């Protein structure tokens, strides 16, 4: 992904305010909410029949904290995102079966969850910032289907 | 389709954009257009540039258009039959434009409205604009 | 949505499969799963080999389920309703997975009814099974 | 693309019986009846109206003979699909603004006019075989995107 020196900067920028603990959580909780198809890869998580209860779920958020520590992981290796995502593309194609079409709908949600935490500032460059990092990293965790 | 539940959302929840409709439509279009560069070919005759004149005229067009899908919900194939026509035969529309337009009114949505924008009311808004999408796009020569 | 002249190709072309109906599903299954191995997940209990009993089998209740779609083409979330709900809340299907059977499908029909299978059938069955992967994706609470 | 030894022979021995004139403009032609937006990219093209018009239009047999010949090309380079196809990735993606989701719907119309050409002998194998070399070549003509 071509990303914009500009774009560089005020992604990272954005990302320093980012809560940790919550954003991924929240990503994956909303996946589960919007995408019910997705709750066929999680059967071991629980309790996830209401939206409140898939995003009050424990292992929801746990597990979503190490989403976004994979998403922080590849802003750091924007120049190689296929040797980043080159273990979970294994585990996410070849062992789980996820159609790449879930990586592209988490990133969107991601970025409907990085709106939905600063509002006015997450502004129209920002978000196409964004969707050229989320693009990068779908089609990276995809590469063992090609 | 749709829930009884989700109409509820979706009235709810537009029903807090109001008077900021323009601005919102006009967001979620240079959202668009600035993310996904491709959208831009099927406007042309516009000044694409921050703050257009023409990009907040037509964003109040598709929000006023949207407004009117919220109004009838219970029969979206009737009430923008003018616009499938638009949109199907005449602009001939790629259904994934459709799907970029409506995840940046929800980007629009979920940056404006946060007290609203719940889980669940994701879900709802997120069916009601592939509802409206799949209208648009339905094409009967 | 459909076309009364889309209504009269449906019906015409799936009317000439007939007797043929579980030669043809179960086709269409094995070019699925030979195609795209990611689709064999939703079946482990079934045993995949060409040949098979149960996809034999399988290949029946799904071209019978086409079948049904054809006859109440005008009311297709009331007659596929039960279907609706195992595929979309019980079994959790992919949306995808239906794109790929549909093609699939639609390949099963072109490799036996050439007389039949002109450009404007193929587009036809493309929305017939678009719009049946459309109501069994349909998730209601 | 990770093509099996007898999956390649197969798709040699079934492409060397492909009427060259014909199949390329039917698997073209399909993709406008089918799929009626990809219409606004052959304005030049003329009567495009009806089936019978955009299947006996001279400009998609012709065009259609020379996509053929791109698959063609593409059959002999399945090692190296990305340099193939990287003159036609330039014009496909910054040139023409062709979405990528239409290079895989029109790998699928001609998986289909090959079966409705050769009937049985285009055994699931043998589709199998030709699924994952559509998926290349638009996969290939996708990489001014990625
Ligand atoms: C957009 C890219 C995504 C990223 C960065 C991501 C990241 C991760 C990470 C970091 C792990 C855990 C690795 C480990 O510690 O072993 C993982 C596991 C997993 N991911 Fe993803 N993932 C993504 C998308 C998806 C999607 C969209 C789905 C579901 C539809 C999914 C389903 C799973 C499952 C089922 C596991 C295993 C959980 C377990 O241990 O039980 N992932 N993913
Ligand atoms: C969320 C769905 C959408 C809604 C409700 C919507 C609404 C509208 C409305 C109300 C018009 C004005 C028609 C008139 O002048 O009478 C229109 C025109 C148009 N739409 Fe959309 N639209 C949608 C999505 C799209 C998408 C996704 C594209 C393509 C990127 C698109 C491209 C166009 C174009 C090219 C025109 C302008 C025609 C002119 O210059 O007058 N629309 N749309
Ligand atoms: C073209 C659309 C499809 C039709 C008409 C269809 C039809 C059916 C029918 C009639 C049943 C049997 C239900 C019963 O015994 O009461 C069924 C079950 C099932 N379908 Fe589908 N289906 C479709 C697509 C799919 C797809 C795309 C997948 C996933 C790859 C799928 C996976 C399943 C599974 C896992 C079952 C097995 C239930 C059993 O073991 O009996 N179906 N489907
Ligand atoms: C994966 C399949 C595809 C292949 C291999 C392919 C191949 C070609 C080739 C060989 C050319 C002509 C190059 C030249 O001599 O200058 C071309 C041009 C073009 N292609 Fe494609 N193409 C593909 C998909 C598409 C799709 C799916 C669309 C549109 C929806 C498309 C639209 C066009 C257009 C608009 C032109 C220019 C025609 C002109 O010169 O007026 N192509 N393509």
């Amino acid at each position: 992904v071509h990303l914009t020196p500009k774009e560089k900067s005020a992604v990272t920028a954005l990302w320093g305010k980012v809560n940790v603990d919550e954003v991924g959580g929240e990503a994956l909780g909303r996946l589960l909410v919007v995408y019910p198809w997705t709750q066929r890869f999680f059967e071991s998580f629980g309790d996830l029949s209401t939206p409140d209860a898939v995003m009050g779920n424990p292992k929801v958020k746990a597990h979503g904290k190490k989403v976004l520590g994979a998403f922080s992981d590849g802003l750091a290796h924007l120049d190689n995102l296929k040797g980043t995502f080159a273990t979970l593309s294994e585990l996410h194609c070849d062992k789980l079966h996820v159609d790449p079409e879930n990586f592209r709908l988490l990133g969107n949600v991601l970025v409907c969850v990085l709106a939905h935490h600063f509002g006015k500032e997450f502004t129209p460059p920002v978000q196409a910032a964004y969707q050229k990092v989320v693009a990068g990293v779908a089609n990276a965790l995809a590469h063992k289907y090609h | 389709v749709l829930s009884p539940a989700d109409k509820t959302n979706v009235k709810a929840a537009w029903g807090k954009v109001g008077a900021h409709a323009g601005e919102y439509g006009a967001e979620a279009l240079e959202r668009m257009f600035l993310s996904f560069p491709t959208t831009k070919t099927y406007f042309p005759h516009f000044d694409l540039s921050h703050g257009s004149a023409q990009v907040k005229g037509h964003g109040k067009k598709v929000a006023d258009a949207l407004t009117n899908a919220v109004a009838h919900v219970d029969d979206m194939p009737n009430a923008l039959s003018a616009l499938s026509d638009l949109h199907a035969h005449k602009l001939r529309v790629d259904p994934v434009n459709f799907k970029l337009l409506s995840h940046c009114l929800l980007v629009t949505l979920a940056a404006h409205l946060p007290a609203e924008f719940t889980p669940a009311v994701h879900a709802s808004l997120d069916k009601f604009l592939a509802s409206v999408s799949t209208v648009l796009t339905s094409k009967y020569r």
